[PDB]
């Protein structure tokens, strides 16, 4: 009953809009003004200690 | 559902696709079944007849809805939604200090 | 616009008192239709059978709830979304629903109900009349009328075993003729009856169920009852028998046994001696039409008649048939009978219906609409009638208003017809020889 | 849009084979009604007349094409123009246009059928039921039926002097629960019928007309039906009688001579004995209605009765007040009687039958909205009396069309009402005391 | 197009200053309707109670911005999505979100604003005038006006017990005379009490309070002031009284005290002997109607009245019914009273004042349909008058346009009506004899 | 769809019970308008007089049936075929067509409700409000009203020689709070004159008219109840005279005879003598307005009465300029008054109505419109005042729907503005200093 | 079907050669208005100021993209649902939406050129001339020039 259809749909849940600074200035980490957090998403950096 | 409704160009696609003239069928598990089944489980009460089946596919990314209008009070036309979308700018965002942090270009 | 928003049964009455179901069908524009269903049979080894409640605290059993049921939760799930001019997709999606070659799990009834509903705001939404959207644009026939005049067999308790007599007025020049003519020998018949102390209340269809002698007695009354309303037997009003021979049929000794209703004296008939019989009543009267002479199970019998009255006397199977796509080919392909009486309820489908019409039609055969003995202020049979251009129609006397819409809905056709309107006679009944 | 664009009428048949007529009323826009006629009597001192062609060569002197004629060419002219809402003021044009007391230039038969087409085709352009229409937006009340079982008097050759008795369902919660009661009620008199070896067949109403000993003997088995349906007598269902004493009623002597139905042995009654008569019935059996239990012109035999049994049966005139606004006044005046027989073709119109109504509920009386003995598959008595909240309908039997129909309408009407319907029952008796 | 999708309701003021509300209806299609409260009591065992701020600050504690919020916030939310033309429905869902019988938690003034609003904007978009929309096609009868000429008790510092005093033209040939002969006998009253020094200011109801000596002394007046304007009193014009004998009857003596409002030497008069001064009065005066005569809960004294004096004249219970379902019921199987005083803010629904209206039409009673003494512009009792066709109406005197709207809306119905309008007069007292 | 299809007048009576007029305007795509005529005079050198029929049989020859048959028969076959919209046009053919430059030939009654009701179906058909379509997009100042609260001279018997004493509730942060103030003030000094024994029962224009001592007391009494409602006088509420000194003036002596009304103690002042008695009055109390403070032909008098109080006070001309065009041109050519009296049917039509305030604005006068003592249940003056942005109203007091109507659609338009609705109070009087 | 559905600004040229914006209002039946905005002064002490670009690579400083982003992405999105004839409801909402006295935020070229917009697709959809609409049914008076 619940089909994918073409590709799918995408995942975006709700969460607080949260800004970070950084060298480049003010950051926002999304987009949007509905508060959508692609939902599952983060970020890494490796080091070879 | 009452901010917005059907479109108009939406239901002319699913009108003239005869997209509702291909139904699929499902039991209480959501799983594809033929008519007779369908009928069959419906009548001994196994299966929600109204949330059952699906109207086929509509191609072409149309609109599926479009804003739905009142009256106001003095007779004007507007969009239900328009005017109580919001009334404070619910504060935010929180500034996080993060000036160590290796970016990558 | 045309889009099928709503259908909605209930639980009505037919003819008899009995429980029936009508179906309402709008659309999104609002177009309207109502049909409502004759009332059949809910047993059938071979025929379409309604779904009763079985319920022996209301109606005697015979409520129809649970074919309102399914029209209100499963066949308007399916149907509701449809263009209502989709008649053939609508009622193949209600088959295919069904899922049963008897229609016993929706009910028969529920399916033709709603198939007549969709038919009905197909023709409102296109703002044509239902015979032009059934039919196409060259719908012009106006039937022949069979007017049940007589009954007997197991509808009297008079000593005759054939169920019906009928009058046929061919030799009128338009229907309004037809249907004066047939209703001036109806009461040319009351006072017949009256005269002669016999019974003047009417039956299931209308007819008369007086206590005659016998068979001979009845015709001889009915020829009487033409002459005295001013027409002449054999050249304007012919007669017609339902003899419905399988009610006196003996399986096991192969002989139409026709003490059940005549008494114990009666005499008792084997095939050959049932079709010299016909024949001897063909040759004394005016008959032009027999309907159910041999049983619904002697194929040989039914070839031996065909054979010997086929060519001067319509032989139709009710029974035989049961409006039957299977046993109407069979029929045809073994040369038995000449025209077949067509139910719509026996079959449950608009569709079907004029597949079967346009069957018989293909092979020489007449097709005879027929009405049922539990019916509606529904005359959507009238409409098929005129739709299929059979030239034959067989809905009753002309006593009640459930014989008499069928006949009001004809008068309409034929005022709306106009100049176009044709009244054929024995030009219908083209089975026939000469 | 809604002005009148084309009246047009056709002549038809009635239930008994008798011509009758309808009107269809077309808009501007498309809207469309039908009126149906009831056939009516033609000779009437102060009751509306008919227009009969007389020509013996054509269905007996019965046919309607004069008043067809009239429609045509004398009422379409002077209706197309006005709006279709314009009920009162089409109404009162045609009833000018006649200038004749009685409707006899123009037929009140022609007249009913416009106002009725007019009426529905209003209806029909502004998307409401005609029950909205015709008694505005508070139309709640589901009439109580007075199902007609059993005939006699110049309906039967039976020794019982009565004209016809009824089964009041005045105990049921809902209409849909009282057919459902008068059907088992009418199929359980048809079983104990045949077991008694009397006779089957339906009469004009449907209902059965057997060969019983007398008043006494039809009354008990009336009871026993109800008892072997399943039901209280004089809790659930309840008796009514026509009597209709203008039939056996000798005007010269003075005197109910019950001779001319029930033999030689008969009781000759005066005025005082025939009201002990009616009493001692009452007392002896759940009588709720008595119709025409006196004469026509028996004034001082109205009051007394009225005087004596008013209090707890409803007397109800047929005959007494021939749907008329003088002498339904003057009976007001002098006490006579406590409900009057409304029938539209009596009076002509729909304006001056919602008059009578409205009169006869100003008054304390009930308005008993009735059917003829030549129906048809028109249903618009039911719409009348649920427009105007009458609470008592007589549409005949349960087993023919031109009263099914009827019964049919009034299913509709209860399942579009929904929630708000109210089947009163016994408190739609409020001419009476408790 | 016909379903509600706005419901908005604001504060306004009524025709004494003080505050009420108004409702406005909008449908999808834009039709619109707007209904106004007239000022009530928020107090009563078995009446319907308003709902006020009780905010001392505002008004004087008689806000209505409860009721405002409760429209506007809970009654809109239920109703919106219904269609206009379902006034039943509605009234019945807003009858149970309240939960209350005598409409206490919404607002009985909320619920008949928002009815109100619904029937015009029902009537608005089916582009019908209102009492063809309240009452169906069969709506031609222009109320006969008791309209109020003198007043006394506690509106009054005369010494004349009684509440009221009105003219009734019912000899007049149409509604526009009635009209006419009641503005002259104004003014001619008026020109009367200028020469006698009298006060001319007019008071709530629009009639003059002046300082007479003493009911005979009004009622002589008043005469007087008839016959100057040149009719003929108990011919043309007819006098009314409104006793209102609630105010000045002692429940622990079960005796009325008049010397409450007439001085000191006021007789003091037990039940029979108040029904001797009443009959004394309408044998000396042209006393046609007669409202409150007792008191509310004396009914053995309302049944003695009713018995002496119903028959020649009209009792209305106004206090005495309270326009209650149940009261009524008593009343009528009591024979108290034989007219009831119909205050559609009393019940707070149309469809509940319907039902009272027609309750009372079918036990021969007549229903008043009456203002209240705080009054808007909305005219909608005067199209309830018209719909119903009550014959009687009791809207005020002939000076303020509280009162002169539905007077004017009388004029227009009457002049949209054309020649089938109707103006019994007279005839339109039919709970009397002859 | 625009273009005007059916004019059509009638007669209905007013708030004093006299007849007048109203028209109503059909276009051809159903949009529909009414305009109601106040009462104004039939005589007079400079002003447009109305037509009565002067028949002493039909409401002492008051009647309007010659302008309702000058609208019907004459005005409505000239404006038939014309845009809706075209008000200006509508006007001008109406005022050619008249001829006479005080509309006497055609009454200026039958001009203005065609001219009110073209407007409010030219409102209807474009689906906007009536203000937004007399005034355009930018409408929203709220009119400061000026209530009547005490009456005398020639509406009272006590020793009063002003006609009227007004509230002004200027100090209101919105109309909403400027009504209620209103309301308070009106109570309080109900419960005032209660308490002191005084009359209450209110006069034409829904004010008291008590037996005062004289102006101060008057004065006085109004202050108590001011400071007894809550408010400070002279901060929240103001006080207005409108003097009427044309009815006291003794063109003869060249003075003004205050004994007319105050009786033979009274002091008879010169025009000199009358400026320091308005002076004073104006410093011992918070008055903001004085109307009429000379005579109608006094304009030396009218002259020094704008250079001593001219600045502080606003001096209004109600008799002075009769809304006539040159009598207000030549006011403001020699500095005579700072306000004029803006009346409907004093002119005739909209088009010159706003031509007129128009031409006030322009020299810093201020435009008041003003109510009529025959006033109707039509609210168009407040679309007017607040079409205009006029700011200021007067309607007269709050005790009949004849003057709560206005304020009530004041009430309505201040909610459909909402937001930007604006409510000046003592800025409105922008012809004063600071 | 006069509630408005499109507002669009795009970039043209003035008299003097110089940027400037138009607007065009689009309501649901298919009225159309478009008001085009005339040059003034980006710089006032109590004067409402237009919203100039100031990039002197592209017309000298002059340019006006900056309300037309301005009415593209911030009013567009704020008076799309609103009635056309609600003419004092619009301008009061775009004021408020601005923030600023001076109209310095959004820029008072582009609210100026969205009420001419609005105006004048109001009076399409009402079918009347403009002064009809602006002023009334009391419209009469040609200036003197």
């Amino acid at each position: 009953k619940t089909k994918m259809v073409k590709k799918g749909v995408l995942k975006l849940t709700k969460a607080p809009l949260k800004i970070v600074k950084i060298p480049s200035g003010n950051h926002s980490l999304i987009k949007n003004h509905e508060s959508f957090y692609e939902m599952g998403k983060a970020n890494f950096m490796i080091k070879e200690i | 559902m009452k901010n917005f409704k059907i479109s108009s160009t939406y239901r002319a696609a699913r009108k003239q696709q005869k997209t509702a003239n291909r139904k699929s069928f499902y039991n209480d598990e959501g799983y594809m079944i033929s008519p007779s089944e369908w009928a069959d489980g419906v009548i001994k009460g196994l299966i929600n007849p109204k949330n059952s089946w699906s109207n086929d596919h509509v191609k072409g990314y149309l609109p599926r809805v479009s804003p739905r209008s009142h009256w106001t009070k003095n007779g004007y036309r507007e969009y239900l939604g328009i005017g109580k979308s919001r009334d404070i700018p619910e504060k935010e965002p929180e500034v996080i200090e993060m000036m160590d942090l290796e970016l990558v270009v | 616009m045309s889009i099928i928003t709503d259908v909605y049964a209930r639980e009505v009455l037919d003819s008899r008192g009995n429980p029936t179901l009508e179906v309402e069908v709008y659309t999104e524009s609002g177009a309207f239709g109502r049909g409502m269903v004759p009332s059949g049979a809910s047993t059938g080894e071979h025929e379409a059978v309604e779904l009763r409640d079985g319920d022996k605290a209301r109606y005697g059993g015979l409520g129809t709830q649970k074919a309102v049921d399914n029209v209100n939760n499963v066949i308007a799930e399916h149907i509701i979304g449809f263009d209502v001019r989709d008649q053939q997709g609508i009622d193949r999606a209600m088959i295919a629903l069904d899922g049963t070659p008897n229609k016993g799990k929706l009910g028969a009834n529920a399916i033709l109900g709603v198939s007549i509903a969709v038919a009905r705001a197909a023709a409102d939404y296109l703002e044509v009349p239902l015979y032009s959207y059934l039919g196409g644009f060259n719908t012009k026939v106006l039937p022949t009328p069979m007017m049940n005049i007589i009954n007997g067999g197991s509808h009297s308790d008079a000593p005759i075993a054939f169920q019906e007599f009928m009058i046929v007025p061919a030799g009128a020049p338009t229907f309004k003729e037809a249907l004066r003519w047939g209703a001036e020998i109806f009461h040319a018949l009351k006072k017949i009856l009256k005269e002669r102390g016999l019974e003047t209340a009417v039956g299931d269809e209308g007819g008369f169920a007086p206590r005659f002698n016998g068979t001979e007695d009845g015709v001889e009354t009915i020829i009487k009852a033409i002459e005295a309303a001013g027409y002449v037997p054999g050249k304007d009003v012919f007669i017609g028998l339902d003899c419905a021979s399988s009610e006196f049929y003996d399986a096991e000794h192969k002989v139409y046994g026709y003490t059940k209703f005549e008494g114990e004296g009666a005499a008792v008939r084997t095939a050959a001696e049932q079709i010299d019989y016909l024949e001897e009543l063909v040759n004394k009267y005016p008959i032009i039409t027999i309907e159910d002479g041999m049983d619904e199970n002697d194929w040989d019998g039914w070839k031996a008649l065909t054979e010997r009255l086929g060519g001067k006397v319509q032989l139709v199977g009710d029974d035989f048939f049961v409006t039957n796509t299977a046993y109407l080919e069979k029929g045809i392909a073994e040369h038995a009978a000449n025209s077949i009486l067509i139910k719509v309820n026996q079959i449950g489908t608009l569709t079907e219906t004029f597949d079967a019409i346009e069957m018989a039609k293909e092979a020489g055969y007449t097709a005879v609409v027929s009405h049922r003995s539990g019916e509606t202020e529904d005359s959507t049979i009238a409409d098929i009638a005129v739709a299929t251009n059979a030239g034959q129609i067989k809905t009753g006397s002309l006593s009640r208003t459930d014989r008499i819409a069928k006949y009001n809905q004809l008068l309409r056709i034929e005022d709306q017809l106009g100049e176009v309107a044709e009244y054929r006679g024995l030009k219908s009944f083209y089975n026939l020889k000469k």
